[PDB]
């Protein structure tokens, strides 16, 4: 446990996607994302060094009317999470970016979200919000990130 | 004289009551040389309450192992000296067994009598009887019984009448391969039989007081799902093991305890017994029977796959084991001395199982389908000359087939139509207290419809708040001494409100007398532009007046909200118009009930000629608003006569086209909610009327149902295996794709319907696969009929039926069924009149009668079997469709012209 440590945080946003009547994509709400565990919890994470990093896996499953992803998505149903800006002043790029910030915590949990960030799944024909990752952030430059 | 002899009278004489019994019974679950046959040995035990010389008691198909010299023994308890048995007699007619004694019995004297028999455990339905099913190519029997009524005596000696209570010993002697189950749970574990070792003893504990047609004792190898309440009850859901290993039955051990739960705190009774196993039975014909602590169950009534039943099975497992779960104090605590009062056992239960079933699923709002699923279903029967009161005279129910006739739509509908009405005006606290009061009152007893009216008085003598302006017994007395019910006519320029005996015939001889005149005390909820009125009580009078039905302006007045009541409404045309304004101004003003109302309401009095047909079509204009099942369901159904009989005419293209406008708004509400029909409802109502949504919009040509049925058809044709199409829009889609297709689409679904095991795909394929718009796909598909192979047997007269629907079937089949008629008969005769309903259910036109009347002398000899009565009810029919058409065929053409653009 040392502040002056590069500390990666890997954002898995494993992603639901569902074929629609009409065999359009549909993005279901119950794609989940999972956040570095720390303090023996997932729901959120505080960057606890001077360098930090934040990097997304994502993971595309299919369901059928049962709402139970069995199945790999195929055709119009693959895609890929893009973390959209959202309510935020500053990008998910951005933050990997030169930025500053004396503490930065990603929650899944909307109590005490200074903002929140719009996570989305792009198939190729558009990218429709899925979930929402809550971002609590203090302005100064303590701590700041890099690729 | 011989007909006076006690032994030739049907209801048992009232000399010796009965105190227990001792029943031990051995299923012999193997066929005999020649038979499965059942062993028993009973032991009953009555006091003498009047001098006899003679026991009669209750003995059907039931051989008698003689001890000493007759058929039965008797012995004194106390100091009681039991006379000689000088014979024993047999009377086949009445189910009795009469002892003749040598010398009288004396007055409250306790006696007991011994006797050993032996009967078939035969598939009767009735009594112990087998129940064979076949589970993976094994054909498995088990041994169940249904003692309703009569039966109870053909398993054992006993006094069958519902009034008779006592306690019983039941003992089963079984293979130790098989459970044993009974009302009660085994008084300890299960011993083996010492004479013969492959056999266990089951001795169950001691039934509480109680009839003779609750009991139930059931030996199969079936499993169960197990769960105790926080009230110390056990809760096991037994089915085949087959089902139980699939989690099929998971759903009804969600609900079951909650269930309990709830009407242990409405009746304010705790829980009778301590026990409540629900089997599921395979050949279930009765559906549910309210066995204490045995509720016996059709399969498809207790069990739920989540991955193939639609939600109209999720519907019917939770209302029905709420139905019989309140017959377990309702019924069974406090039974009816005879079943003359049967309709407010079934009534009752029919009323508070919706209750019930929302506490289970409060989401699905299920109090609110009563007056769809009850109320309306009884009115139309109801509203015939034919009908019958709901209360008989005890006198008239005797004869076994008589009890039977009280099993009925009125009994168990409009039972509980009257009885939501009391709940109404008594406000249903004092309801409950009332009917708490009668549990706790008359619990282990027998009691009179009057029993339950005087707790329910009495109730409103402890409270000063509801004041009734007459007495509970009168005010019911009007709607259960005579049948029928009322349409009120109101007047609102003078306020005049009027009732009339409500039948669907113009013309119609009602022929039974009442007392009241066909008159009945109505209690009239009204509301006023919106606004609710105080409460009316109209009297048995036919025309009366007052002011709060008096409407000045843009004034409109709507009666019996939430159709709390059992009647029909009318209004002068301008209230109608100013309601149908109102329905198109904003109509969230009317309840959806009362939107319900409008639709049902309107048809059903034009049926009758009391209103044009143009103002029940007026009803349904507001439905390009609406996106309530209710009201969108009353209008469906009223709509299907006018399709049967419009649907091969000039007039269905203005009507299609109407629909399709009134339609397409419903389809987009749908498609939007659902993101392009990806993610379905979750209430019970909403799912409903995406079916009729989706399934409506596609039969009267809406472009994108089109596309949505090719796309999930599509999807499904590849990967087979995983089917895309949601449980509750399998059908529609099904029907729908083989329409639009041609051969390729039937032969998958034909090749899927026999690849499928579950029966409730089979159905939806078969039925489907009816729906080709190919003639030579039709005719081969009813050629595939006579050929059992290809369809069961029992499946022969749904699909003959199916392909009739069909407009290019109708013709089809007609022919396919006169040229097999002699085949068909000689097997559905002995389920055939609904066929004959089924077709001939189009037929509107004097040649169309024409051919009935021909065929009708061609096919005498052969005869019409079961359907004698329904090929001359076909023409009767026939007739009085050849005369709606005449007289609304114009008015129906030009409105549908007229109103083709949809409604503003
Ligand atoms: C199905 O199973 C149920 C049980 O689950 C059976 O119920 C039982 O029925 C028997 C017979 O009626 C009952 O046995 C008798 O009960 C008498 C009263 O017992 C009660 O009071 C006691 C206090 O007084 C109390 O301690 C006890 O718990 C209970 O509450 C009891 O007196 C009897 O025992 C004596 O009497 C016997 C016979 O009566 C004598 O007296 C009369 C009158 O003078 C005389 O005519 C007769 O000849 C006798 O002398 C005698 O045989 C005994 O030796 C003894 O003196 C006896 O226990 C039993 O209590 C019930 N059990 C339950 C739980 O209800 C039911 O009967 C069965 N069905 C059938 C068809 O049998
Ligand atoms: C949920 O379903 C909605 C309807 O789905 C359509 O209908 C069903 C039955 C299927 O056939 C399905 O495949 C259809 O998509 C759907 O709304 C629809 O979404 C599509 C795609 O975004 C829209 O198509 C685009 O239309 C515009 C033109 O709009 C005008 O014309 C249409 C009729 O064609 C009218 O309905 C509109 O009111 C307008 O008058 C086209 O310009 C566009 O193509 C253009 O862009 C591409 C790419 O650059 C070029 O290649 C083309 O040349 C064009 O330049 C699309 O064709 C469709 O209009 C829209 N309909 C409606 C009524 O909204 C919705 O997106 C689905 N949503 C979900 C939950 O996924
Ligand atoms: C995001 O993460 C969520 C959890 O937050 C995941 O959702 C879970 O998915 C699993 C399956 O992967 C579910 O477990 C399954 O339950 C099914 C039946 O339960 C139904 O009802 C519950 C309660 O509402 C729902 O949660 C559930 O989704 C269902 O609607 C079972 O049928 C499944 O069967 C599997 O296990 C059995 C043994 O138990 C095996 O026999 C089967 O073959 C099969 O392996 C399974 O048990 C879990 O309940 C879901 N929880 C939810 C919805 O919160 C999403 O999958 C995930 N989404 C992604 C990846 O994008
Ligand atoms: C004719 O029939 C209608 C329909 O049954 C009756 O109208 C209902 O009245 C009941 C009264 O109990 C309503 O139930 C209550 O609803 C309240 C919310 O009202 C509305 O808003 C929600 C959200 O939009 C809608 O979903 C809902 O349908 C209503 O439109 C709740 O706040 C109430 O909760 C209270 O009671 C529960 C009891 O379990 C408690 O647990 C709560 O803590 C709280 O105390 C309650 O659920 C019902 O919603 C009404 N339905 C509609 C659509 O109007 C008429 O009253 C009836 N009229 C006559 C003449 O009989
Ligand atoms: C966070 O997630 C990263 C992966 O994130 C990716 O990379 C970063 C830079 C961003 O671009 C993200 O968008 C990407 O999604 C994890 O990194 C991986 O760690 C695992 C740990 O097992 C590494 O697996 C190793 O793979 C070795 C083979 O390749 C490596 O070694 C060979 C020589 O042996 C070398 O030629 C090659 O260049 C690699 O260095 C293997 O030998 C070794 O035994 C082991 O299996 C994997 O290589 C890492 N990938 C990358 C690209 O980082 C982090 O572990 C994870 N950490 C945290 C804290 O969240
Ligand atoms: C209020 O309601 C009670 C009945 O409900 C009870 O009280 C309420 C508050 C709740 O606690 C409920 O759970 C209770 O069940 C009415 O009581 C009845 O009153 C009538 C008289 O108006 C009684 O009828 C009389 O009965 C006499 C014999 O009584 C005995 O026998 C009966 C059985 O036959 C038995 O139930 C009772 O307990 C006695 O052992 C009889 O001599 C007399 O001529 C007449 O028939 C009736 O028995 C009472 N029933 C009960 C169960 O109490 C109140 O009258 C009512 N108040 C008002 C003002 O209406
Ligand atoms: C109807 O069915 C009920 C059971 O459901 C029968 O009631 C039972 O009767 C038996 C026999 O009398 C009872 O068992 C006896 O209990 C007593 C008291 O505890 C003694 O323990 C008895 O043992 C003595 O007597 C036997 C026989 O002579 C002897 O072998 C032994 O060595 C002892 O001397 C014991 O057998 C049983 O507890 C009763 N159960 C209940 C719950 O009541 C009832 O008899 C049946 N009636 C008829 C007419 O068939
Ligand atoms: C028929 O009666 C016999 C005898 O009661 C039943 O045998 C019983 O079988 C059950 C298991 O199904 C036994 O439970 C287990 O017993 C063993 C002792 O060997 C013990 O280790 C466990 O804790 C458990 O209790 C039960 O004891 C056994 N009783 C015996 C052998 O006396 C048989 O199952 C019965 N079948 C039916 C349908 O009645
Ligand atoms: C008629 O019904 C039977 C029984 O459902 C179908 O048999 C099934 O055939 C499918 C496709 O071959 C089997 O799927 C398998 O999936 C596993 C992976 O989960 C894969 O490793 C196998 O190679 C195979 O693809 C399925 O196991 C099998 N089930 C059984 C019990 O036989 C049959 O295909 C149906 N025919 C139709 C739909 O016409
Ligand atoms: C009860 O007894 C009747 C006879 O009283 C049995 O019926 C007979 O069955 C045998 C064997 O099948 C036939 O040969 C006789 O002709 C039958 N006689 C009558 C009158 O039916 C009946 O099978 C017995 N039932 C049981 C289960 O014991
Ligand atoms: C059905 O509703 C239509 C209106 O939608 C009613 O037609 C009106 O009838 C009145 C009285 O004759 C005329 O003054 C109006 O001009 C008519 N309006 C239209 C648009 O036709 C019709 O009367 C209603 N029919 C019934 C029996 O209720
Ligand atoms: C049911 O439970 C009660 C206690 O609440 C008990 O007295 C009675 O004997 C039990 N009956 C059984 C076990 O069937
Ligand atoms: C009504 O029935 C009676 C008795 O059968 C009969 O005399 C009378 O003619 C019938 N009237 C009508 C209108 O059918």
């Amino acid at each position: 446990t040392s502040f002056f440590a590069h500390t990666t945080v890997n954002i898995t946003i494993d992603l639901g996607m569902k074929r629609s009547g009409y065999g359009q994509p549909i993005a279901s709400p119950l794609s989940n994302i999972t956040l570095p565990m720390q303090d023996n919890n997932t729901d959120v994470y505080c960057i606890r060094s001077n360098q930090f990093s934040i990097y997304v896996h994502s993971t595309c499953k299919s369901s059928l009317w049962d709402n139970v992803f069995n199945q790999d998505c195929t055709d119009v149903l693959e895609a890929t999470a893009v973390i959209k800006t959202g309510t935020c002043p500053f990008s998910f790029d951005k933050l990997n970016n030169h930025l500053t910030f004396n503490k930065f915590c990603l929650s899944l949990s909307p109590v005490g979200a200074n903002c929140k960030f719009d996570v989305a799944a792009r198939t190729r024909t558009n990218e429709q919000v899925v979930r929402s990752l809550y971002v609590i952030y203090e302005e100064g430059d303590n701590i700041v990130g890099v690729p | 004289t011989a007909q006076s002899k006690p032994w030739n009278h049907y209801r048992l004489p009232k000399t010796l009551i009965p105190s227990s019994y001792n029943v031990t019974l051995r299923p012999y679950l193997t066929p005999n040389s020649n038979l499965y046959t059942f062993k028993g040995s009973s032991t009953v035990r009555f006091t003498c309450k009047e001098s006899t010389s003679m026991i009669i008691i209750h003995s059907k198909k039931l051989n008698y192992t003689n001890i000493q010299g007759q058929r039965v023994a008797l012995r004194g308890v106390g100091g009681s000296q039991a006379p000689a048995i000088d014979r024993t007699e047999l009377v086949e007619v009445t189910e009795y067994l009469v002892v003749h004694l040598r010398e009288p019995l004396q007055v409250n004297s306790q006696y007991e009598m011994d006797s050993k028999f032996e009967g078939e455990l035969a598939d009767d339905l009735a009594g112990f009887y087998r129940s064979e099913y076949t589970e993976n190519g094994v054909k498995k029997v088990l041994a169940t019984t249904q003692m309703q009524a009569a039966d109870a005596r053909k398993s054992f000696p006993c006094f069958d009448e519902p009034a008779m209570k006592a306690t019983f010993n039941i003992t089963l002697i079984h293979p130790s391969n098989l459970v044993a189950l009974s009302n009660m749970l085994p008084r300890g574990p299960s011993v083996p039989f010492t004479e013969e070792p492959n056999w266990n003893v089951t001795e169950f504990e001691t039934t509480p007081i109680m009839s003779t047609y609750l009991l139930a004792y059931i030996v199969s190898e079936f499993k169960n799902v197990q769960e105790n309440t926080p009230s110390n009850v056990l809760i096991r859901i037994w089915a085949r093991p087959s089902a139980m290993d699939q989690g099929h039955g998971n759903y009804a051990l969600r609900v079951t305890g909650p269930i309990l739960d709830f009407f242990s705190r409405h009746y304010d009774t705790p829980y009778p017994l301590n026990k409540s196993d629900q089997i599921a039975l395979p050949d279930f014909n009765a559906g549910a029977m309210e066995n204490w602590g045995l509720v016996t169950y059709r399969e498809s009534a207790l069990l739920y796959d989540p991955q193939s039943s639609s939600i109209g099975n999720k519907e019917r497992v939770v209302t029905v084991i709420a139905h019989e779960l309140a017959h377990q104090w309702f019924g069974n605590l406090v039974t009816l001395e005879w079943w003359n009062d049967l309709w407010l056992n079934e009534g009752f239960a029919s009323y508070v199982e919706y209750l019930g079933a929302d506490y289970a699923e409060p989401t699905w709002n299920l109090k609110d389908l009563i007056v769809l699923n009850e109320v309306y279903r009884v009115m139309a029967v109801d509203a015939l000359a034919s009908s019958h009161p709901l209360s008989s005279p005890a006198s008239e129910v005797n004869t076994p087939a008589q009890i039977s006739e009280v099993f009925d739509s009125i009994s168990y509908s409009k039972g509980a139509s009257v009885l939501r009405m009391l709940s109404s005006f008594l406000t249903e606290d004092l309801f409950k207290k009332g009917v708490a009061s009668y549990l706790h009152t008359f619990a282990y007893q027998n009691t009179i419809y009057l029993d339950l009216w005087n707790h329910l008085q009495w109730a409103l003598g402890n409270q000063t708040a509801i004041n009734l302006p007459y007495t509970v017994n009168a005010i019911m007395d009007r709607w259960i001494l005579q049948m029928g019910f009322p349409v009120v006519t109101v007047d609102t320029t003078t306020g005049t409100l009027s009732q009339k005996h409500f039948l669907l015939d113009p013309q119609s001889n009602v022929t039974r007398p009442s007392k009241f005149n066909y008159l009945w005390i109505i209690p009239i909820s009204s509301v006023k532009s919106g606004t609710q009125q105080a409460h009316y009580w109209m009297p048995d009078n036919a025309k009366v007046q007052n002011d709060l039905f008096k409407t000045t302006g843009d004034e409109w007045v709507l009666l019996n909200l939430n159709v709390t009541g059992y009647y029909l409404v009318n209004y002068d045309q301008n209230n109608w118009k100013k309601i149908h304004t109102q329905l198109q101004t904003d109509l969230s003003v009317i309840p959806v009930i009362n939107r319900a109302q409008v639709i049902h309401d309107t048809f059903d009095l034009a049926s009758a000629q009391i209103v044009p047909v143009t103002l029940a079509l007026n009803s349904t204009l507001f439905l390009n608003q609406e996106t309530e099942y209710m009201p969108w369901e009353a209008a469906l159904s009223s709509l299907s006569y006018f399709k049967l009989m419009f649907d091969r005419s000039e007039v269905y293209g203005p009507m299609k086209n109407y629909l399709r406008k009134q339609v397409t708004p419903l389809f987009n509400h749908f498609e939007k909610i659902t993101q392009n029909w990806t993610d379905h409802p979750q209430t019970l109502t909403e799912q409903y009327n995406e079916i009729n949504a989706v399934s409506t919009a596609c039969t009267y040509g809406v472009p994108k149902c089109k596309d949505l049925v090719s796309t999930l058809f599509a999807e499904w044709r590849k990967n087979p295996q995983n089917n895309p199409i949601y449980p509750n829009l399998r059908s529609t889609v099904y029907c729908n794709a083989i329409a639009q297709g041609g051969e390729e689409e039937w032969n998958f679904v034909w090749e899927q319907f026999r690849n499928t095991s579950l029966v409730n795909e089979a159905d939806k394929l078969r039925s489907a696969l009816a729906c080709s718009t190919q003639v030579w796909i039709l005719n081969r598909y009813l050629s595939y009929t006579l050929n059992p192979e290809f369809i069961r047997k029992q499946d022969v007269i749904s699909t003959l039926s199916s392909i009739a629907s069909n407009v290019i079937g109708q013709s089809l089949a007609w022919d396919f069924i006169q040229s097999n008629w002699k085949k068909l008969f000689e097997d559905y005769g002995t389920s055939f009149s609904n066929l004959i309903q089924a077709v001939t259910r189009r037929f509107s036109t004097e040649f169309e009668l024409q051919q009935l009347e021909q065929f009708k002398a061609n096919n005498m000899d052969t005869g019409f079997g079961s359907g004698t009565r329904a090929l001359e009810q076909a023409l009767e029919k026939t007739k009085a469709n050849i005369k709606w058409v005449k007289e609304n065929k114009e008015a129906v053409l030009q409105w549908f012209r007229e109103n083709s653009q949809g409604g503003s």
